[PDB]
DNA sequence: GTAGCTTGTGGTAGTGA
RNA sequence: CCAGCCGGCGCUCGCA
DNA sequence: TCACTACCACAAGCTACGCGAGCGCCG
């Protein structure tokens, strides 16, 4: 199956939370370019025709393994609203 | 009441022929009022088949009749009773009414007998729908054969008397849905009126008096009877049933033959030997593979297509017309106007394309050129024309082309143009085609095949030949069947096919078991013995006598308590033989698989595909003008229903936005779907989801009723779901 | 861009027709065939609807999309698509007033209710037919004062003047009624006088109150304009050669447009009173043929079709009316099906599926996928390339192969009975027709593979392709939301093999089998084996000389010898593991390192894996459940897969299969069925001499062979218990893999006696079943399929309601405070006279496993905490301890006591979500539950009574009805009647009636299923209350409970003034519960469509949108799932976008 | 047809202005 | 970018 | 007393009836 399903679980008090989570975060990875990651360097997702996962195949994936990492912060309100959207942009280049 | 025919199979098409039903003119009788007509009733004896029946809402009042039931003058099916006096019993029979049949004491056929002598004091009879044991003096009228009770459709199963009456419909059933193969092969068992199916039905031609042979071309067979005369019989070539299906007579006689009165002539679409046989006897093995055959999965063997075994030879009717459109008379003409020369190779005649041509899902089978707009040119399509070349030819492409899925060899083509020889033209039709393409739909995994008992499955994988299991003796199965889909189910009878067909192989040669009275038990255990002979007898002259193989089961064999241990292992096999199963190796690893595993010629066969088998898959296209929900037909698929049943599961699941994407961008949402597919074609996130119309189109139905259906926001406050369309003015 | 939170039925007034409207229909020109146009102002028109083309107009000044707001100062034409058209309404001038059908036939006629009439017939007779009446005042005589009121006719009437009538009449009377005038003669009417007319009084109140309340006021019952409802919408299209198919909507409309005009021609002509009433009678009944057809005879299309033509009720009101298209949805854009066929090599993660079909499907995603590449330029030209089938090169089968990535989809069955009827696997492309599932699924949905067909969609949205691959993964859905029981329970196949190579087996013991002490017996014993005395597996309780001559070190050592001949998986040998000498069979250790292989832990393999025992569906099901706790679910899942493979592989080689032989028949028949042929002529020859009678003689002989039948059923499986334990057909049948139990003998002795047509009550199958012996049989077999058929519609129908109700229920949440627990029995009293009992294991597992403690408890030894979440390991634990006598009941947090009023607390469910860890908030529990239940439901196996003398057996089966009369409240055919029981016990008490005489049934049926579902469904019959002691409204009322604990907890505690609102607990069925809703929206969606709507119209109801049904047929995001609000908003954030908005802070300090 | 939910009204003992 | 396929009748399957 | 009905019972009225699929034809 999935990787550490269990471990994921665990770090949520309710499930479809978790859903939540990861949908507006690989929504993120796309739309302000693809560059907004925090674990690419050593190991990183990959495919097979060659290994260029390392691009964009599935953000879903992606936000995956990040989240199975503590790098990543989810809260009810943490920040501002509209003020995200605003300084998203302004450090992912991607396009 | 009157349908089409299905034309299955002459047989299929023999029983759609006797099947009686219950709905009609409506005087009669209604669709919601059935527990106790649907019953199967006392007097229903030899009149009604009580299996024929389908399964499914309309069950029961759809039923074929009896053998010999008939109508006499006024409805009432009849059924034949040989008449006896005393304790003799007569060459004489009478056709008595219903009412006429609880007056007296009938016994079965079963009962012993002299010639005319009753054989024991303590016989069989049911007085009125009522089992009674009687004496031989107060017999007045016996069954004619148990044959009588059931349709022909039933009557056509081997061991019925070993199989549940509800899996007997399901065999019933399905031989009304065989098709016609190419090599098409009576069953190894028949019960003996596959002979009279094709005689009275008129698959395999026959000859009328006695006389002699004169010419036998693939199309005419002229003979010269003795009495003088000589006629020329055309063939049915290759016609196209209702169904679709292959329509010809195989001349199976030579040049000059001295025929008998009566003898099959050319063999009907389905008819082996003027013997009615759809679908072939295989070679089967009744054992457990990986997975393959799971619950009613299915295993098939290499070897089987390799002799095209299970071909059927499918015909699809494709049609299209030449509209006259007040814009302008869509015309018919090679001119496709836009793109290639490639895909205009095939269609040689103009317009028409070559006969005997391979056509594949995509292929423009017929060209049809309408006109463009509704009643104005177009200011966006106009400029881009004149870019690269104005003159460009106003008619466009309303081509008839291979509609997914697949397509076959175009046979046949015909044509209609103006002056009518004399057919009926509908009106504004200019001219018609019709194009009749069938294909060699090799039994593909996709498929289902199922034995006269009930037995029904998929086939799983199509293993080589290679590595499948093969008898001690080269020779290996055909098929593979999962036990498993037979303990639950309760049909012996198919146990006791494979068997018997088990010693037709080596004894190569076929029987007839009666309804009740076919073969037994012990009768069987008789011939296996004899058949050990032909397979291990030849295998002991051939030089050799037992593998390391066959005895390290025969070690398990013996602990299992299927041989009785102290015997030569000559005496062993033939005593494990004569249970049935024989020794099989692996093929893969060539080990044997510990245990006897039964194995035997059982007669399958192959089941209909409706265009509901070959695939419905549909990303974009049509929608429905009213409710704007998408659907198909000709060209586009169609779409797949959600139903609530389903809507439930994903509500049982948090699949919230999996849920609002159904109802929505993918169904109804008109900007929603529209934009979406602009959305992906980009590789962006889809919008946020806009007002499904079966919404606003039904709020309108409330507000066509004096209804007034209004939205509200968060404190109650008018809200628009009709994005700007209701405002007046 | 907002949400709508609320729906809101109410009345529409003359002006708001004309608000809807567009234009008037004046004239019954549909079209007129030289010219497809619509003919003239008549129903289809373009400006009363709209635009007839795209974005253009008629003559041509504006023609696209640059301009889409603007109208031609020409011709007026605003423009989007057509749907402009399918959208606006139109209106119909109506001469002379007429009323709403649906208001005046309804059951309580909503118009002769409200007015005192003759609540029926004499409605009836002047709508119909000629009454006239007075308006304002009419100073003179006929007799008696003017009429401020009543009515005269046209003759009394008429010798006057040298008034209005009809519906014009009614018209009058509503406007000048002055609710609040009579509001005060009814509030007296009503508590005063006694029950007849107080009665009367009393309903008849609630339609008034509904009108002032709500506001919308009454006075437009009467119609005098009808809206039009957009062209598009019924159909005017052109078959085929000329034909032409038009909604029959459309024949009535013109039966209509003719009288109205026919008539204005008739009153502007001359008026002949006869004739202008006969018309009345005709303009009137065409009124209520458009609204409601066979409510009052039925309209036909001349001499074709006796249809009634569809009305609007028919459309909106059925098993497929509008609603019925709406609730349930219908027509997907991206969806594909074909056969199913199995997939061994197939992980669950994945699932097998035709590049062919994929093809279509991922269109768009390849498309694109296409230009990104070298194969395609653009995307028309990529579109021109796939065209056709050989125009594709191997390379795009590379790109799709691509798009598809991890992308997954969604399998669904033919019935959709529970979450599990439709799962997400990752799809792994193949050549063919056919569909590869996987098989321990095939328990789930149920299906075999003998021609089952399903369908699949993808989740397109990112958003909705993340929770499919997430919560839909069949792969997270191991356990069954029924019961925590796994339902990737190995099946029939594999199970089989898995069977085979962990038995053992026990031959011959004919010379001593004490080893257990002599050294003597070791040698001799030893040497007897080497001959052929003594067998390898002899029954010597030390061990049999099997264990002696072998003796295996390592694991490895004792496969390697059966490999090469020397032992068979089934033997009993000796082998040490890690620390123990164990005298074990190769198979059962086998099974243990492969158990160790899937996942690493080794030693938390063996914890579990109790291999004394041959491996049966429920020690697999054991296992399941434990893997899927212990290590964790992804984990759990490397091992299905594993176990599937080899219980696969096992059964190939195993080499069972089924022979004639095989159905071996006891020799034993011969004899019982001569001892009972004997007994019975013992009581035919009873017959004789009257000793019995009628009654008695039947009776006994039933219970002959129904003890009988009992007693060849142990015997056939006694032979292959010490005979052959190793038959296909035996085997077949202990291991879960198939066989039937009463099913086989019971069969048989169907067969052999199968009951009668009506009910009233020798042959095998191996041996020739006698020609009379398979039609007597006919009969039942005939009736089985009659009764599974009506069951299923039951079935989905009595879960639709389940749905109907519980949809709204789902878990939004912080514990519901309320801590009213309630309290669940361990033993049960009377099963014979007075005594005390334990309960079943599992209806006890049942009840317990997976809540929540409503407080603390000190049992056997041990301190179960307030709260905690009991695990099964702690449910066992009550067992033994009330074995002991130390506890009674059990205190838990239930939902029938939660206090969240539109939802539950995650302490007041419980465990189970598809997990085994505390259920996450935001559950559609509601549904779920509902699943669970009409899933089992439909089978509905067989029911009856069978009873036994002497040897005693009485089998107890029961069917649907009693669910049904259950899950309604009603009056049982014999039963306890609830009504009088609440009455009796209150509550508490029905509750627990309820829950527990419902169970009864699946336990009797060998379905097993957690009570939370029931629990759930009966609080929700119970959410409604009457009243006694009034405060704001009057008393005799029926409303919702937890609404009430609002308005009293607020005429207490804040607002003083002690008036005690005296309520009566109230009742209600399943289907009862669901119709009379808060919101309508839901109600409206079943039941007639007609008095739902009705009544919420009157009272301009705002339906606030909490809930599934009603959000869903908005399409709007589910107030739950993701659209919790309790998880809806919830934002993300990389390390690095932190200390950025911290820097923005920083920057905040000025100057 | 089949059960069954609800309303509505007429048929058979009360009881007070 | 425009059409036949509305609905329905009748018929078969999968889940016993 | 006079008289009006008051209140039990039984007939009489509308709504369900699983999920999906295909094939020929009908206006
Ligand atoms: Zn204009
Ligand atoms: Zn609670």
């Amino acid at each position: 199956a999935e990787p550490g399903i269990d471990k994921l679980f665990g770090m949520v008090d309710s499930k479809y939370r978790l859903t939540v989570v990861v949908a507006k975060r690989a929504q993120q990875l796309l739309r302000h370019g693809f560059k907004n990651t925090v674990l690419e360097p050593e190991e990183r997702p990959k495919m097979q025709t060659l290994e260029g996962l390392f691009d964009d195949p599935n953000a879903v994936t992606w936000a995956m393994k990040e989240l199975l990492t503590g790098r990543l912060v989810f809260g009810e309100n943490l920040v501002p609203e509209d003020r995200l959207q605003k300084e998203m942009e302004r450090l992912y280049p991607v396009e | 009441l009157s349908q089409f025919k299905d034309e299955t199979n002459p047989l299929s098409s023999l029983r759609h022929k006797r099947r009686i039903s219950a709905l009609g003119p409506g005087g009669l009788t209604r669709e919601r009022a059935g527990f106790d007509v649907r019953d199967v009733h006392r007097t229903h004896y030899g009149r009604i088949c009580p299996v024929e029946t389908p399964e499914g809402a309309n069950i029961g009042l759809i039923t074929s009749l009896a053998a010999y039931a008939r109508v006499d003058e006024l409805g009432f099916i009849r059924t034949p009773y040989r008449r006896v006096v005393g304790g003799v019993v007569t060459d004489e029979v009478v056709y008595m009414t219903a009412t006429e049949e609880d007056r007296y004491t009938i016994a079965q056929a079963n009962t012993p007998l002299e010639g005319n002598r009753i054989a024991a004091e303590r016989v069989v009879a049911r007085r009125k729908g009522e089992p009674v044991i009687v004496s031989p003096e107060e017999v007045e009228f016996m069954d004619v054969s148990p044959k009588q009770v059931f349709s022909v459709n039933t009557n056509l199963i081997p061991f019925l008397e070993h199989d549940d009456a509800n899996r007997a419909l399901m065999g019933s059933n399905m031989q009304t849905q065989a098709v016609p193969l190419i090599r098409a092969q009576a069953p190894v068992v028949m019960t003996g009126l596959e002979e009279r199916v094709v005689r009275d039905s008129l698959a395999a031609l026959y000859a009328e008096e006695d006389g002699e042979v004169a010419k036998v071309d693939g199309n005419r067979i002229v003979v010269r009877y003795e009495d003088g005369r000589l006629v020329e019989y055309p063939l049915r070539r290759f016609y196209r049933s209702n169904q679709g299906t292959a329509l010809d007579q195989r001349p199976r006689v030579v040049v000059g033959q001295r025929v008998r009165k009566g003898d099959l002539l050319a063999d009907g679409p389905a008819s082996e030997n003027g013997f009615l046989a759809l679908g072939q006897n295989v070679l089967v093995a009744i054992m457990p593979f990986d997975g393959y055959n799971f619950e009613d999965a299915i295993v098939i063997s290499e070897e089987l297509l390799k002799r095209d075994f299970y071909t059927s030879i499918h015909i699809e009717r494709y049609e299209i017309e030449a509209r006259d459109t007040k814009l302008g008379p869509e015309r018919i003409t090679r001119d496709i106007p836009h793109l290639s020369e490639a895909a205009l190779r095939d269609l040689d005649e103009e317009g028409v394309v070559r006969i005997g041509a391979e056509v594949k899902p995509g292929d423009i089978l017929v060209g049809r050129t309408s006109f463009k707009g509704e009643s104005e040119p177009t200011p966006e399509e106009r400029l881009l024309r004149s870019i690269f070349g104005e003159k460009a030819r106003d008619v466009k492409d309303t081509s008839l082309r291979v509609p997914p899925g697949e397509g076959g060899i175009v046979v046949r083509t015909v044509r209609l143009r103006r002056g009518d020889p004399g057919v009926e033209l509908k009106p504004g039709v200019r001219e018609v085609v019709r194009v009749y393409v069938a294909q060699k739909r090799k039994l593909q995994v996709g498929d289902k095949l199922a034995n006269r008992h009930g037995n029904k499955g998929v086939v799983a994988k199509i293993l080589p030949v290679e590595d499948m299991p093969h008898l001690p003796d080269g020779t290996p199965v055909d098929v593979i069947l999962n036990p498993l889909g037979v303990p639950s189910r309760m049909n012996l009878g198919q146990i006791l096919e494979t068997h018997l067909g088990l010693a037709g192989y080596f004894l190569g040669q076929r029987y007839i078991s009666p309804i009740f009275d076919g073969a037994k038990e012990p009768e069987i255990k008789e011939l296996l013995a004899q058949a050990f002979e032909v397979y291990f007898g030849k295998r002991k002259g051939e030089g050799f006598g037992v593998d390391k193989r066959e005895v390290e089961v025969l070690r398990r064999a013996e602990k299992l308590g299927l041989v009785t241990p102290g015997k030569t292992p000559e005496e062993q096999l033939k005593e494990l033989f004569l249970q049935g199963k024989v020794v099989l190796y692996d093929g893969r690893t060539g080990e044997p698989i510990e245990g006897p595993i039964v194995v035997g010629q059982m007669f399958i066969m192959k089941l209909y595909h409706m265009v509901e088998d070959k695939m419905h898959a549909r990303s974009t296209g049509p929608y429905s003008l009213i409710t704007q929900q998408p659907l198909g037909g000709k060209a586009q698929f169609g779409g797949q229903r959600f139903g609530e049943m389903e809507v439930w599961a994903l509500e049982a699941y948090g699949a919230a936005h999996t849920l609002q994407e159904m109802l929505t961008l993918k169904s109804d949402d008109i900007e929603g779907r529209n934009a979406a597919y602009e959305a992906i074609i980009k590789g962006e996130d889809v919008p946020e989801p806009s007002v499904p119309e079966s919404f606003r189109v039904l709020v309108k139905e409330l507000q066509a009723l004096a209804l007034d259906v209004q939205t509200l926001d968060e404190k109650d406050n008018p809200v628009d779901i009709f994005e700007g369309l209701a405002s007046k003015r | 861009k907002k949400e709508v939170r609320k729906v809101r039925i109410a009345l529409a007034s003359p002006e708001k027709i004309r608000s809807w409207s567009y234009g008037e229909v004046e004239k019954p020109e549909t079209i007129n065939y030289r010219t497809l146009k619509p003919e003239r102002d008549g129903l289809f028109d373009e400006r009363i609807f709209g635009p007839i083309k795209d974005y253009e107009c008629a003559c041509g000044k504006y023609k696209r999309q640059r301009f889409e707001g603007k109208v031609c100062e020409r011709c007026g034409v605003e423009v989007t698509k057509s749907i402009v058209r399918r959208y606006r309404m139109g209106h119909i001038e109506l001469a002379t007033p007429a009323a709403h059908i649906w208001f005046v036939k309804d059951v309580p006629s909503k118009i002769g209710t409200l007015l005192d009439l003759s609540a029926t017939e004499l409605e009836q007779v002047l709508y119909f037919s000629k009454y006239i009446v007075l308006d304002p005042k009419g100073a003179i005589l006929n007799g008696v004062p003017v009429e401020k009121r009543q009515l005269l006719t046209d003759e009394e009437y008429r010798e006057l003047r040298y008034a209005r009538m009809g519906a014009e009449a009614i018209q009058q009377l509503l406007k000048e009624l002055d609710l609040e005038a009579l509001e005060k003669e009814l509030l007296e009417e009503m508590k005063h006088p006694s029950r007849a007319r107080r009665a009367k009084a009393r309903k008849r109140l609630e339609v008034v109150r509904a009108f002032l309340d709500s506001g919308n006021r009454p006075e437009w019952m009467i119609l005098e304009a009808v809206p039009v409802l957009p062209p598009d919408l019924r159909p005017m299209v052109q078959v085929d050669g000329g034909r032409f198919a038009t909604s029959d909507l459309n024949d009535l409309y013109r039966r209509l447009i003719n009288r109205n005009n026919r008539l204005k021609k008739l009153l502007a002509q001359g008026a002949p009173e006869i004739i202008i009433r006969n018309e009345k009678r005709m303009l009137q009944e065409a009124v209520d043929a458009l609204l409601d057809n066979g409510r009052r005879g039925a309209p036909v299309t001349n001499p074709g079709s006796d249809r009634p033509l569809r009305s609007l009720t028919d459309i909106l009101s059925g098993k497929q009316g509008r609603f019925r298209q709406n609730l349930l949805g219908k027509r997907v854009d991206y969806s594909g099906r074909s056969v199913i066929v199995v997939g061994p090599q197939l992980k669950l993660h994945q699932c097998g599926l035709p590049k062919r079909m994929a093809l279509e499907l991922f269109k768009p995603f390849l498309l694109k996928k296409m230009e990104e590449k070298g194969i395609a330029p653009n995307v028309k030209a990529a579109r021109r390339m796939l065209e056709r089938q050989r125009d594709i090169k191997d390379e795009v089968w590379d790109a799709l192969e691509e798009v598809i990535h991890g992308k997954v989809v969604l399998l669904n069955r033919a019935p959709t009975l529970h979450r599990l009827g439709i799962q997400a696997f990752q799809p792994v492309l193949v050549e063919g027709q056919s569909i590869q599932l996987h098989p321990l699924v095939c328990e789930a949905f149920n299906a075999d593979f003998d021609g089952d067909q399903m369908a699949v969609h993808v989740p397109l949205s990112s958003f909705a392709q993340a929770e499919a691959r997430i919560q839909m993964l069949s792969a997270h859905n191991l356990l069954s939301p029924a019961s925590g029981e796994p339902l990737a329970k190995p099946s029939r196949d594999i199970i089989l093999g898995l069977y085979y190579i962990t038995q053992v087996r026990k031959e011959k013991k004919g010379a001593g089998l004490e080893f257990a002490t002599p050294e003597e017996a070791l040698a001799a014993h030893e040497r007897g084996e080497v001959a052929l005395n003594a067998p390898i597996k002899v029954a010597g309780r030390e061990t049999s000389v099997g264990r002696l001559k072998y003796v295996f070190a390592n694991p490895d050592e004792a496969l390697l010898a059966v490999a090469h001949g020397i032992v068979d998986l089934q033997d009993v040998v000796t082998v040490r593991y890690m620390g123990k000498r164990l005298e074990t069979s190769p198979g059962r250790i086998l099974f243990a390192r492969i158990v160790a292989e899937a996942v690493e832990d080794e030693k938390v393999a063996w914890e579990l894996i109790q291999l004394d025992v041959p491996q049966e569906k429920n020690s697999l099901k054991d296992l399941v459940y434990q893997a899927f706790l212990r290590l964790g679910m992804e984990k759990t899942a490397r091992l299905l897969d594993a176990l599937k493979y080899y219980g696969f592989t096992f059964s190939t080689t195993s080499g069972i299969t089924i022979g004639i032989d095989d159905a071996v028949i006891p020799e034993e028949k011969k004899q019982y069925l001569e001892e009972a042929d004997r007994k019975l002529l013992q009581i035919e020859q009873a017959y004789e001499m009257g000793f019995l009678t009628d009654r008695e003689r039947y009776d006994q002989i039933l219970q002959l062979w129904t003890e009988t039948t009992e007693k060849v059923t142990q015997a056939v499986f006694k032979n292959f218990e010490e005979n052959y334990p190793f038959n296909p057909l035996y085997v077949m049948a202990q291991s879960g893999a198939r066989g039937n139990p009463q099913q086989i003998r019971q069969l048989c002795g169907l067969r052999g006696l199968m009951q009668k047509p009506s009910g009233e009550t020798r042959s095998s199958f191996r041996e020739g079943l006698t020609v009379l012996e398979y039609f007597i049989s006919s009969h039942g077999a005939r009736k089985g399929g009659a009764d599974t058929a009506l069951r299923t519609a039951d079935s989905g129908y009595l879960t639709r309601k389940l749905v109907d109700v519980t949809h709204e229920i789902v878990v939004r949440e912080a514990d519901c405070g309320t801590t009213n627990y309630i309290s669940v029995p361990l033993f049960q009293p009377d099963e014979v006279t007075r005594s005390l009992r334990l309960r079943k294991r599992a209806d006890i597992e049942a009840g317990l496993y997976g809540r929540v403690l409503a407080r603390e408890v000190e049992v056997l030894g041990v301190r179960l905490e307030e709260g905690r979440y009991l695990s099964m390991d702690d449910v066992h634990l009550l067992i033994k301890a009330a074995e002991a006598g130390e506890i009674q009941e059990v205190p838990v947090r239930s939902p029938l006591t939660c206090q969240t009023r539109y939802g539950v607390c995650q302490k007041c469910y419980g465990y189970d979500l598809s997990m085994a860890r505390p259920v996450s908030i935001g559950e559609a529990v509601g549904i779920v539950a509902a699943q669970s239940i009409g899933e089992p439901g439909t089978q509905l196996t067989m029911r009856t009574f069978h009873t036994g003398g002497v040897a005693g057996a009485a089998d107890i089966t029961q069917g649907l009805p009693r669910v049904i009369e259950l899950f309604e409240a009603r009056r049982p055919k014999a039963a306890i009647d609830p009504h009088q029981l609440l009455e009796a016990k209150g509550p508490e008490a029905v509750e627990r009636y309820l829950v527990e005489e419902i169970q009864k049934v699946y336990r009797a049926q060998g379905v097993k299923l957690h009570d939370k579902h029931i629990e759930i469904v009966v609080r929700q019959m119970m959410k409604y209350v009457e009243v006694t002691d009034p405060g704001d409204s009057r008393l005799l009322e029926g409303q919702v409970l937890e609404k009430w604990d609002v308005e009293a907890l607020n005429e207490r505690l804040i607002a003083e003034g002690k008036t005690p609102v005296a309520w009566k607990p109230l009742l209600m069925g399943v289907t009862k519960s669901a119709l009379s809703t808060k919101s309508w929206l839901s109600a409206a969606s079943f039941q007639n469509t007609t008095h739902v709507l009705t009544e919420a119209a009157i009272a301009g109801k705002k339906d606030e949108l909490i809930g599934l049904k009603e959000n869903v047929i908005l399409g709007r995001l589910i107030p739950a799932g993701t659209g919790s609000d309790f998880v809806r908003f919830t934002q993300v954030v990389d390390q690095k976008t932190l200390k950025a908005i911290e820097e923005a802070r920083k920057e905040a300090v000025e100057a």
